[PDB]
């Protein structure tokens, strides 16, 4: 009676799952591009350092 | 989602033939080695055989040597497993399973605590 | 009994992929195509770390991007500087087999695990001037794989029996245990938020865990083999996971699938580590053949090569700032790239 | 006419060995892998053995060679004593690695644990110093050149002609000719062992030569170029003083054909495939 | 920048001590020898070894310290691990060997044992390493094949034509049944260890006993063979 004790808990675990909101792909998308545009000057990694400017240099 | 479906089986006579059907869903075929493994009543998992990604390698299990034909269709997506010559002391389930890297050679899969790349199998009954 | 459970779990899953095929309005691929590609990204090894005796395992950056803890298969935790190539500490560990260290926030403490499913929290006071074991934590059956402090009180960590575990330090018990997964647990990512976790297991599926709460919200099954390691982006609403099937992934928490997968024809071997960057989008990736690919996380496309290793890139990490990304292999050198 | 033909075969070999040397030296101070074994440090030293030769030996022979009278007639002096320092050092250096393997291949736990990098830089400074010892004292005291138009014939007595012989060719390939007999005997040995499993492998397949041509080719290399370079000019160098004998001009071809064999070093004793990967990043052919 | 200089100062006298020790580190490890210990719940791998100086136990581990001939071999047993082993073997690409050590006695074990060992083979990450075989409990097999019926060619249609090799050399006072079983047994693992055919690592196959002192001496000569090998292929002989 192991295994349908970790049916039931599946069971309930996919329960809990499909019961949740779900946000549309382009919305998430597009907060992901604004995310990544607000922040794409601080990046030194993208954008080049001056060796000065640069700790490692 | 990998996931694995198993099709025929049930209670069948000594000396009969069975077809086993395997579906894959989930992944792309072709890349995997793929084998089959069974199940005794009151025993342990114990590999039955095994067939590659182009499918020209083909090995088999001893004490039932000559008696099962493996097929993968990559095309179909299908892996069968024809079965003659039975019996009654070789009476089981039978699982699916998947060798859990592609393009390879080695494979970790007689686990019987939750090994998670296995369908749940088809039982296989022989009756005298 | 079992079938018809089975069954209710299948016309779950159903409900679940039907929910989830609704959501799919359009890709993201599509969206991003009218965006300024990255280019090719070129970066120098500034510093190379040397004189680790066995391989590297897995390794840490601090939270003021200057001192990195590195693990090592020889039984010694080196915590250096990566200004001046100075071992500020080395520790000598009682297994010689470790496969995850963890560095506090502030800096007090260091930890390590390994195949003697303990983790080991080291105290960095020395109010006599030696490092010392400062508890031992032996609650886990399988193996120690990836552990990481949310605090100095609060520590969670990553078993080989598909248990996470809440341990606090001071009682030194498990809060709270995590035992929804299957497959074997590899990595955990903590939330900037510290909030949620994001684990990844050996089944191809990756949880969404609640520290507080103690049980998953989300699963995400969209890989086929082992899911290595697990990186969460910098707003802490999406992750990233490499697989042993060479494809990357990047999941939504929202959507509640996959977003864009990261796949090339000429690699196919497996993928170790991925952290993504500062600003969210470049995607690193160590690679098994030897040498680190930068993903653009929004254009699918490999800006550049860090091809500096002789072996496998075991671990692969980012500053804070984004100032430098260090790598550690198995050849046990350490390359500081940037 | 044929003065240019053989300044462009000197020429060429002057550039092949220069070549050659600054390749191996330049990789091994471009990757630390390769000098992070204890075995490469000799043939760094026959690197430098070997590019001291390709400069300071063979050009101003080649110049006298092709013009046909002696330029710098006080060079002559420091000439022959760097002649004899730099092919001394040469096959000091290849009995250093000769000895290097054997004492690898034989102990294989007692080599890891004796040959600390200490020993390595004492048995190249024993090399170097024995390479001094016999080169640069006998020329400068003249023990050699009083045997009873400027040329560069230092006609050399049988005292230091006998005895330099023996220190710098006749105890080196007798040490060398002992040590690869000893590892011919032992890949022998594990040829035999593989080809036992192997023909076990077979037998069982069936009921259901190369590698030691490889380990032949290998040995016979090294020993055939090494012996075949060096041996037909320490034969006349024993013979000439005891000393018709020898022509001139005949004795000048077989000293080119022994300063040939430090063309030849690199590329035998650089067939490692991490040398091969350093020197396609290297050069930058590939 | 004084203070600065007077914190470097600091700073690498601090490296110059670590580097110290880390050079005798160096030293220590490079003297000793590791051998992953790998074998099945039904063979004795506990028995292999009783020249052993100590049987330290960790949690999930088990550690050996043995000398012989004042050379320093660790051997590593696994413990309490999950059934699934894919995951933290890579840990172990870094030892000189791996002791492989099968029951021979019981049958049904065997063929997992032989699926295990070609998994050891085909791994990527133990294709440097060399695998040392122990087929123990000989004298089970002994006494076990007069018993009215053969296990082993039933379980094996192969058995029924099959001769004993001429290479191989039978021990005094045995059976040509006995022996014929255990050389198949040896004949099987051979073969699934030529069948890759790599050449960077082999297979060194010993037929032990319940108790026996030798098998520290053997796994000593096999590591002999294992790093002459090693020099030979590195040194482009072989
Ligand atoms: C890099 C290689 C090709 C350089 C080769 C240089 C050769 C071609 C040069 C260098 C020295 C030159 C010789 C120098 C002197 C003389 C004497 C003169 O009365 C006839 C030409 C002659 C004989 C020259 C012929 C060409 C020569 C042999
Ligand atoms: C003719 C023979 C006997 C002369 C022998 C001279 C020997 C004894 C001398 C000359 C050069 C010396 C070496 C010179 C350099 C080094 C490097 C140093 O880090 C360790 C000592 C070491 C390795 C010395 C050891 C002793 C040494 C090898
Ligand atoms: C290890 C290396 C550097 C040692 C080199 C030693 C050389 C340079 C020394 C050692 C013996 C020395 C010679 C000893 C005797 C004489 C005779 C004297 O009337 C002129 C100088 C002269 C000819 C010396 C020249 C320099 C010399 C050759
Ligand atoms: C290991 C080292 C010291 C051995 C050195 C051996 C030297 C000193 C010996 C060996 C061979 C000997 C030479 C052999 C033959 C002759 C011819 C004879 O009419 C005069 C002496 C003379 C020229 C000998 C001089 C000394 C000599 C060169
Ligand atoms: C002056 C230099 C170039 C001379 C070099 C001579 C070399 C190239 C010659 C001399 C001896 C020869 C070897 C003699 C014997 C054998 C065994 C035979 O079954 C395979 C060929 C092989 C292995 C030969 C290979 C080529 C060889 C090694
Ligand atoms: C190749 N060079 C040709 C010119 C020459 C002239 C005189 C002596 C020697 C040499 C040798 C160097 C050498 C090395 C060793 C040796 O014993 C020697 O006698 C000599
Ligand atoms: C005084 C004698 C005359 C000159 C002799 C010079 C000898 C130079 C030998 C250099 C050997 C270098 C070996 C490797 C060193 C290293 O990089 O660790
Ligand atoms: C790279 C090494 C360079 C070596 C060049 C050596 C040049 C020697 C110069 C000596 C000139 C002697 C001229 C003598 C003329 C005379 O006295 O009549
Ligand atoms: C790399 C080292 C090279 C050393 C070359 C040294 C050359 C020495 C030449 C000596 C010339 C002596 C001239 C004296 C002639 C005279 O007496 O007038």
């Amino acid at each position: 009676t192991a295994s349908i004790a970790q049916a039931r808990k599946l069971v309930e675990q996919l329960k809990m799952e499909a019961n949740i909101d779900r946000i549309k792909v382009s919305k998430a998308a597009a907060d992901l591009m604004a995310y990544c545009e607000a922040h794409a000057k601080e990046d030194p990694l993208l954008t080049p350092v001056p060796a000065s400017e640069n700790p490692f240099r | 989602q990998v996931q694995l479906q198993e099709s025929g089986g049930g209670l069948v006579q000594p000396g009969g033939s069975l077809r086993l059907s395997c579906a894959a869903s989930g992944f792309t075929f072709s890349n995997y080695k793929m084998n089959w493994v069974r199940q005794a009543p009151g025993k342990g998992l114990e590999w039955v055989s095994d067939i590659s990604q182009s499918g020209a390698s083909i090995s088999y299990t001893g004490s039932v040597k000559g008696r099962f034909t493996i097929s993968r269709d990559n095309a179909k997506n299908t892996l069968y497993l024809q079965m003659n010559s039975l019996k009654p002391e070789d009476t089981a389930v039978y699982y699916c399973a998947r060798c859990p890297a592609p393009f390879t050679r080695d494979c970790f899969d007689v686990t019987s605590t939750t090994y998670a790349y296995r369908g749940q199998g088809t039982q296989v009954t022989v009756s005298s | 009994e079992l079938d018809q459970l089975r069954q209710e779990a299948e016309q779950l899953k159903n409900q679940i992929r039907d929910a989830r095929k609704a959501c799919a309005d359009a890709t993201l691929s599509q969206i991003t195509n009218n965006i300024d590609p990255v280019g090719r990204i070129q970066m120098r090894t500034r510093r190379t770390l040397r004189g680790h005796l066995a391989k590297i395992y897995a390794m840490h950056w601090g939270t003021d991007s200057r001192l990195l803890v590195s693990a090592s298969q020889d039984g010694k935790l080196i915590i250096w500087d990566s200004y001046t190539t100075n071992k500020v500490h080395a520790i000598p560990l009682r297994s010689s087999w470790v496969m995850t260290c963890a560095y506090a926030p502030s800096g007090n403490y260091v930890a390590c695990g390994g195949l003697d499913n303990i983790c080991s929290i080291y105290n960095l006071k020395t109010r006599e001037g030696n490092v010392r074991v400062s508890r031992e934590l032996a609650g886990h059956t399988g193996y120690l794989s990836c552990c990481r402090f949310l605090d100095d009180n609060q520590i969670v960590t990553s078993s080989g029996d598909t248990t996470c575990a809440l341990w606090d330090i001071e009682t030194g018990q498990q809060t709270t245990t995590f035992t929804g997964h299957t497959g074997d647990v590899m990595s955990l990512s903590l939330a900037p938020d510290t909030r949620l976790f994001v684990s990844g297991a050996c089944d191809a599926s990756a949880k969404l865990w609640d520290v507080r709460e103690g049980m998953c919200r989300q699963t995400f099954t969209g890989h086929e083999s082992d899911i290595n390691a697990i990186c969460f982006f910098p707003n802490g609403n999406a992750f990233a996971t490499g697989s042993d099937d060479a494809t990357c992934r990047l999941f939504d928490l929202r959507a509640d699938q996959e977003l864009m997968t990261y796949s090339h024809d000429n690699i196919i071997c497996g993928i170790t580590s991925v952290s993504f960057s500062k600003s969210g989008r470049l995607l690193l990736a160590g690679y098994d053949d030897f040498n680190c690919n930068v993903w653009d996380a929004l254009k699918a496309d490999r800006a550049g090569v860090l091809a500096g290793h002789d072996n496998r890139v075991s671990c692969l990490g980012v500053t804070d700032d984004g100032m430098a990304v260090a790598t550690g292999s198995w050849d046990s050198f350490l390359k500081i790239w940037n | 006419s044929v003065r240019i033909l053989t300044a462009c075969f000197l020429s060429l070999l002057i550039l092949s060995t220069l070549l050659g040397n600054t390749l191996v030296c330049a990789a091994v101070i471009r990757f630390r892998h390769l000098r992070s074994k204890v075995t490469n440090f000799f043939v760094i030293s026959l690197a430098v053995s070997d590019l001291l030769v390709a400069v300071l030996v063979m050009p101003w022979k080649a110049v006298a060679e092709i013009a046909g009278f002696w330029p710098f007639g006080s060079f002559c002096n420091i000439w022959v004593a760097f002649d004899i320092m730099c092919s001394t050092a040469s096959i000091l250096n290849l009995c250093v690695i000769s000895v290097d393997r054997y004492w690898a291949i034989s102990s294989p736990f007692r080599y890891e644990r004796k040959m600390t990098p200490k020993a390595a830089f004492i048995l190249i400074s024993v090399a170097w110093t024995l390479s001094v010892l016999i080169s640069f004292i006998p020329v400068q005291l003249s023990w050699h050149k009083a045997k009873p138009i400027d040329n560069c014939d230092s006609s050399l007595s049988r005292t230091y002609a006998i005895s330099s012989s023996v220190i710098s060719f006749y105890i080196p390939v007798a040490i060398m000719i002992v040590t690869y007999t000893r590892i011919y005997r032992i890949a022998q040995k594990q040829i035999r062992r593989i080809a036992a499993l192997e023909r076990a492998a077979v037998h069982a397949k069936n009921c259901q030569f190369k590698r030691e041509t490889k380990v032949l080719k290998t040995l016979s290399v090294i020993m055939g170029v090494f012996v075949c370079c060096w041996l037909p000019f320490f034969i006349l160098n024993c013979i000439l003083p005891f000393c018709f004998c020898i022509d001139s001009n005949t004795f000048d071809v077989f000293v080119w054909f022994g300063w040939a064999n430090s063309s030849l070093n690199p590329i035998i004793y650089a067939f490692n495939a991490d040398f091969r990967k350093a020197f396609s990043t290297l050069l930058g052919c590939y | 920048t004084e203070d600065q200089r007077n914190e470097e100062k600091a700073q690498r006298e601090a490296n110059k001590m670590i580097e110290k020790q880390l050079q005798k580190d160096k030293q220590v490890y490079r003297a000793t020898h590791r051998l992953l210990l790998l074998g099945a719940d039904n063979s004795g791998k506990s028995t292999i070894v009783k020249q052993m100086r100590i049987y330290h136990v960790n949690s999930g581990i088990f550690e050996t310290k043995f000398q012989v001939d004042k050379v320093n071999f660790h051997m590593f047993d696994v413990g309490a691990q999950r059934d699934e082993r894919r995951k933290w073997i890579q840990c172990f690409n870094d030892v000189t060997a791996i002791i492989f050590v099968v029951d021979s006695s019981d049958y049904n074990r065997l063929q997992e044992a032989l699926n295990d060992f070609k998994s050891i083979w085909n791994n990527r990450w133990l294709r440097t390493i060399s695998v040392i075989l122990f087929l123990n409990k000989q004298d089970l097999l002994a006494e076990k094949v007069l018993a009215g019926k053969s296990k082993i060619e039933d379980y094996f249609p192969e058995f029924a034509r099959y001769t004993t090799p001429e290479d191989a050399t039978p021990e005094p006072g045995e059976d040509p049944r006995v022996t014929r079983a255990k050389y198949f047994i040896r004949d099987e693992f051979l073969r699934i260890s030529t069948a890759s055919g790599d050449g960077r690592h082999y297979c060194y196959p010993h037929f032990t006993c319940s108790v026996d002192t030798e098998n520290a001496r053997r796994i000593f000569n096999d590591c002999r063979d294992i790093i002459q090998r090693m020099h030979l292929r590195q040194y482009e002989l072989l």
